[PDB]
RNA sequence: UGGAGAGUUUGAUCCUGGCUCAGGGUGAACGCUGGCGGCGUGCCUAAGACAUGCAAGUCGUGCGGGCCGCGGGGUUUUACUCCGUGGUCAGCGGCGGACGGGUGAGUAACGCGUGGGUGACCUACCCGGAAGAGGGGGACAACCCGGGGAAACUCGGGCUAAUCCCCCAUGUGGACCCGCCCCUUGGGGUGUGUCCAAAGGGCUUUGCCCGCUUCCGGAUGGGCCCGCGUCCCAUCAGCUAGUUGGUGGGGUAAUGGCCCACCAAGGCGACGACGGGUAGCCGGUCUGAGAGGAUGGCCGGCCACAGGGGCACUGAGACACGGGCCCCACUCCUACGGGAGGCAGCAGUUAGGAAUCUUCCGCAAUGGGCGCAAGCCUGACGGAGCGACGCCGCUUGGAGGAAGAAGCCCUUCGGGGUGUAAACUCCUGAACCCGGGACGAAACCCCCGACGAGGGGACUGACGGUACCGGGGUAAUAGCGCCGGCCAACUCCGUGCCAGCAGCCGCGGUAAUACGGAGGGCGCGAGCGUUACCCGGAUUCACUGGGCGUAAAGGGCGUGUAGGCGGCCUGGGGCGUCCCAUGUGA
């Protein structure tokens, strides 16, 4: 079946593109204990609706363009800027770990 | 010093010189009625798009174009003719085209 | 390299093998020389372990 | 190949009679009832409290020594037999009793190991009639161990067969002794045959 | 196109071949579609031949194509036999 | 159903802790030694360079010529074209040359592994279903003539064949534009317009067969995309301009920023981006109680490369090892007047190296291509050849034989040991000699039945007269390591911190079981040792399974970011988690 997976939207200054940031749990295959993950999708928004804070879903399509094979499945509870708060935290903190 | 099977690439020039020279004829012939259905004459364009439309299709016969391409070729053709006679034009032999 | 045995025909241009393995005694210097190959000769005279040494047979008798 | 030379030497490094003689080494001794003790010019010397080591290796040298086959063959049944599950130990000697020289010098048709290889190896000996000239043969339940025509002569199998009259075989054997012919009916539990070898220490001995 | 024959198997001057059905333009020993029984040119078992006729004639409605050597067997073997 | 420990820090003790050994493994190598067979396996280094040969051709059931034959058309001088059969050699056309073989360089990546997507796609030969195969033209080799060359050869002028090329017709059907219908990412269908096909050759011919043509399915083989997994250094911390998204095109079997325009300014990174280093990945393999650790060599799947790079052609499929063009380097021929070549194919040569083979036989078998079929090619493959490289099997013999010779050892000079060992007496008797001798082969093909089914008949063996069978038939290679402790095996002499051993602890200073020889013993055996490397022991990176007062180890102290963790009751959800079922895990 066409992969399906449960993400938010960080990203919309893209003509036509939102940036899906997914989380996935799973144990550790050593120490067992359960972990997150994280990796940001490129989805295909044509009719430019969904905004940041969108907690959505998206399905495995085919070629849309070079690091886009994602398209916006539904909403699943839009304003939530609170996970788009730890997200932007984190990049912002990336200022702060520069070896220089 | 050698095989004789060089043949192949002494033949596969005549298929390329040949196929070359069909394929420079549908570029340069496809160009008319694309020039024409761009201004205005219909009816002198509505026969050389029938024409390309041959050559693509017959193309089809060889080792030239296949599969998809003569289709993908006319998918942008006769819809783009379609598109430009559209401003103006009107339309003056369907001859090839189920307006 | 060390020399293993009693009496070698080692000079200035020998060609000769490495083995691999230290001496102790002998600070830097952690690889021994096999015996009986290109211009180390085996012991002269040797009875006992031949397999080192480099040493063939000897004839018994006559 | 296989071991050649002194051997009523081993019968007495062991310290225990262990017949690899035909007459001799079942005589008045394995040249031992002479001379008990190891061989060596340190023979008549006292020993030093042998460690679980040396134990370990000498109950096994035994055992190998008895059987007369090398230290190759010999672990590969170890293995095999270790291999399986049940107790192994008992399972061993199993393996080892299978060889075809054994059943040779068991049912009579030679005194010695080392003589029931040379009939096996030159062909003097049988198998549900076939010419089976390796000693390594693995035998199984019902086979028929008998001599063949070419052979069912020879002034010393006549010998060996006649004095097999007086004596018994195996719980696991049966010779038909005026037909040449004998068979292997079951493999012989630590029981069926009493030895001075303590398998036990023999398992201790390749655990390393 | 696709065929069925014969893939070496067992050792040196000792074949035990493998009949299956795999693509032509693959080694004999290589990866095959599916194993339809095996065969012994020496005859030393009783088992030296077998064949999953319901399986094979499979292929062939779907056009296999066998060896003039696996026809022999296949032929040879009760699978070719129309019958009515 | 699976787990052993030992040596070394002190005068001694306990602990910590490192070094060391016993174990198994290897595409190995080196020393000493070396008899047989079988089955494996053998350039790990210079993906350095290669003489010679071989490794892909085939069809006269597509065409015309070549001479050669060949039975032989028929007549104005060495035969004639007439025939057919051929035999064919080249030329034209068809199919394969994209499979099969080698290599591991490159690649840290959708390359691979595992699970899915394609309503975003191709697929020759093969199978099944429907429809067709109507006519009309033409070209280039061959061939004759001409030029240049040493060659490669080359150009030039003029004829000719077809399953070669062209046009028209026919359309069962297919293709695309628009509307419509259903579905719904370009899937199916509908209507209308326009476009699209063909090939004949052989006959026990007048009927079959071998093919041609378009379509819808089958099958097989793919391409593309996606989720998860995939090493070392943060002493690499910031990276990016086609860069990220868009629009519209070009492009392909088709998605895609793949490519190109323009629009916007995005995209990526401590969940480690970018960068350097190493590496082909998996099935497996080795070790380990396990979890893990190490590994990817033979065999199998995938990828990548074919002297270094670039490129496109042909084609169903290649950007193609033994095909082409260009640049580079290297090398070879030459009458130098100029051209040729690509072993990481099979063998072999050369260099490098501690080191890795026959320039063998055969298409008999199996597989592959071509063909109606005989039949043809096949360094794929089947075998043989060399190397104790490995595992396995086998031999150098067996019984008897002394109170136990000689010799050599010790010795308290009484004696002890080598030692049933030998000798010696009988017994068998591997090798060798003679005869016999294969399984591996059956089909394709041929006759009968219709070439279907069936039955019957016939052909062919490289290995090789080899395995094996009979009988004759000779007592016939034994070597290596160790014997201070770990660790199995002790004495004499020589030596005197010298010569020397040595994995660790340590041995040698005139009494050395530790050096060197001898006697003797322990351990293995066509092997025995050594070196190197991986796992083990090491629980010594500790997930299973450890520590930080003094043994190595708590940040100098707070505040706080991200992050990890979180109290009692009840409900929705059921992500984690758990059961069952099913597919996949060849
Ligand atoms: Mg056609
Ligand atoms: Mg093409
Ligand atoms: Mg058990
Ligand atoms: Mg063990
Ligand atoms: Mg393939
Ligand atoms: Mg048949
Ligand atoms: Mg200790
Ligand atoms: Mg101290
Ligand atoms: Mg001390
Ligand atoms: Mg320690
Ligand atoms: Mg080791
Ligand atoms: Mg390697
Ligand atoms: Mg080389
Ligand atoms: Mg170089
Ligand atoms: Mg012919
Ligand atoms: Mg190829
Ligand atoms: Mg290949
Ligand atoms: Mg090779
Ligand atoms: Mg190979
Ligand atoms: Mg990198
Ligand atoms: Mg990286
Ligand atoms: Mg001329
Ligand atoms: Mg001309
Ligand atoms: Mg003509
Ligand atoms: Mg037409
Ligand atoms: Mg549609
Ligand atoms: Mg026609
Ligand atoms: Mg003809
Ligand atoms: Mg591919
Ligand atoms: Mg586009
Ligand atoms: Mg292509
Ligand atoms: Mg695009
Ligand atoms: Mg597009
Ligand atoms: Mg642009
Ligand atoms: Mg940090
Ligand atoms: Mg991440
Ligand atoms: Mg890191
Ligand atoms: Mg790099
Ligand atoms: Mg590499
Ligand atoms: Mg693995
Ligand atoms: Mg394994
Ligand atoms: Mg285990
Ligand atoms: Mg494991
Ligand atoms: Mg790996
Ligand atoms: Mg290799
Ligand atoms: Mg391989
Ligand atoms: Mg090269
Ligand atoms: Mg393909
Ligand atoms: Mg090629
Ligand atoms: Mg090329
Ligand atoms: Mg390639
Ligand atoms: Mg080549
Ligand atoms: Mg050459
Ligand atoms: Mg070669
Ligand atoms: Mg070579
Ligand atoms: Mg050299
Ligand atoms: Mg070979
Ligand atoms: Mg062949
Ligand atoms: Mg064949
Ligand atoms: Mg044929
Ligand atoms: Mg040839
Ligand atoms: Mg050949
Ligand atoms: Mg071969
Ligand atoms: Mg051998
Ligand atoms: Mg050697
Ligand atoms: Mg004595
Ligand atoms: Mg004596
Ligand atoms: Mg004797
Ligand atoms: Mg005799
Ligand atoms: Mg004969
Ligand atoms: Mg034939
Ligand atoms: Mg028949
Ligand atoms: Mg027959
Ligand atoms: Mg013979
Ligand atoms: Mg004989
Ligand atoms: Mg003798
Ligand atoms: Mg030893
Ligand atoms: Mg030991
Ligand atoms: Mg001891
Ligand atoms: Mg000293
Ligand atoms: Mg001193
Ligand atoms: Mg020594
Ligand atoms: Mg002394
Ligand atoms: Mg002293
Ligand atoms: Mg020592
Ligand atoms: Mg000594
Ligand atoms: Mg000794
Ligand atoms: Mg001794
Ligand atoms: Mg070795
Ligand atoms: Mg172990
Ligand atoms: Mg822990
Ligand atoms: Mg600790
Ligand atoms: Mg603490
Ligand atoms: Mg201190
Ligand atoms: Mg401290
Ligand atoms: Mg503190
Ligand atoms: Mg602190
Ligand atoms: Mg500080
Ligand atoms: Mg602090
Ligand atoms: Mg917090
Ligand atoms: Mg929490
Ligand atoms: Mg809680
Ligand atoms: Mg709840
Ligand atoms: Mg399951
Ligand atoms: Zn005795």
């Amino acid at each position: 079946p066409k992969k399906v997976l449960t993400g938010v939207v960080v990203s919309d200054k893209m003509q036509k593109t939102v940036t899906v940031l997914v989380e996935r749990q799973f144990p550790h295959p050593l120490y067992g204990k359960v972990i997150k993950r994280s990796k940001k999708y490129l989805a295909h928004d044509p009719e430019e609706k969904y905004k940041l804070g969108d907690v959505v879903e998206i399905i495995e399509s085919r070629p849309i363009s070079k690091r886009k094979r994602f398209r916006v499945l539904r909403l699943v509870e839009s304003g939530r800027m609170d996970l788009v708060e730890k997200y932007l935290i984190r990049r912002q903190n990336y200022e702060s770990l520069s070896k220089r | 010093r050698n095989l004789s099977a060089l043949k192949r690439h002494r033949q596969s020039l005549k298929r390329r010189l040949r196929n070359k020279a069909k394929k420079s004829a549908i570029k340069t012939l496809s160009k008319k009625a694309i020039q024409l259905a761009q201004e205005g004459k219909a009816e002198e364009a509505l026969k050389i798009m029938r024409k390309a439309e041959s050559l693509i299709d017959k193309a089809a016969k060889g080792s030239t174009l296949h599969k998809n391409a003569a289709a993908r070729r006319k998918s942008r053709l006769m819809r783009k003719v379609r598109q430009l006679l559209e401003a103006a034009g009107a339309p003056l032999i369907g001859g090839g085209l189920s307006a | 390299a060390y020399i293993p045995g009693e009496g070698h025909n080692l000079q200035e241009h020998s060609v000769v093998l490495i083995r691999g393995g230290r001496v102790k005694d002998l600070p830097g210097v952690r690889y021994h020389i096999v015996r009986g190959v290109y211009d180390a000769a085996g012991v002269k005279d040797r009875k006992k372990s031949r397999s080192k040494y480099g040493t063939k047979k000897p004839k018994e008798a006559a | 190949g296989r071991y050649i030379g002194p051997v009523c030497r081993l019968c007495r490094r062991e310290g225990v009679k262990l017949y690899l003689k035909g007459e001799r080494c079942y005589s008045p001794k394995c040249a031992m009832e002479r001379r008990p003790y190891p061989p060596g010019q340190h023979g008549q010397k006292r020993a030093r409290r042998p460690s679980d080591y040396a134990v370990r290796l000498r109950e096994k040298q035994k055992l190998r020594r008895i059987y007369g086959i090398s230290e190759r063959q010999f672990r590969n049944l170890f293995e095999e037999a270790s291999k399986k599950k049940g107790v192994t130990g008992s399972v061993f000697l199993g393996l080892l009793e299978s060889r075809l020289d054994n059943v040779v010098y068991r049912l009579g048709f030679a005194v010695s190991r080392r003589q029931a290889r040379q009939l096996v190896r030159h062909g003097h000996i049988t198998v549900n009639g076939r010419r089976v000239d390796l000693p390594s043969y693995r035998v199984r339940p019902g086979d028929e161990i008998a001599v063949a025509e070419k052979s069912r002569n020879l002034e010393l199998i006549r010998q060996n067969l006649e004095a097999m009259k007086g004596r018994k075989v195996g719980p696991w054997l049966s010779l038909d002794v005026e037909g040449m012919k004998g068979k292997f009916l079951r493999l012989p539990d630590r029981e069926d045959l009493a030895l001075p070898v303590n398998e036990q220490l023999v398992i201790e001995f390749y655990s390393r | 196109m696709v065929k069925i024959r014969l893939a070496r198997f067992g050792s040196k001057h000792n074949p035990h071949y493998r009949i299956v059905v795999t693509d032509a333009r693959r080694k004999r020993d290589g990866k095959y579609i599916e194993k339809i029984g095996y065969y012994d040119p020496r005859k030393t078992t009783p088992d030296w031949l077998k064949v999953d006729v319901e399986r094979a004639r499979y292929w062939l409605s779907v056009g296999a194509q066998p060896t003039d050597t696996a026809r022999r067997l296949l032929r040879q073997a009760g699978v070719f036999r129309q019958e009515a």
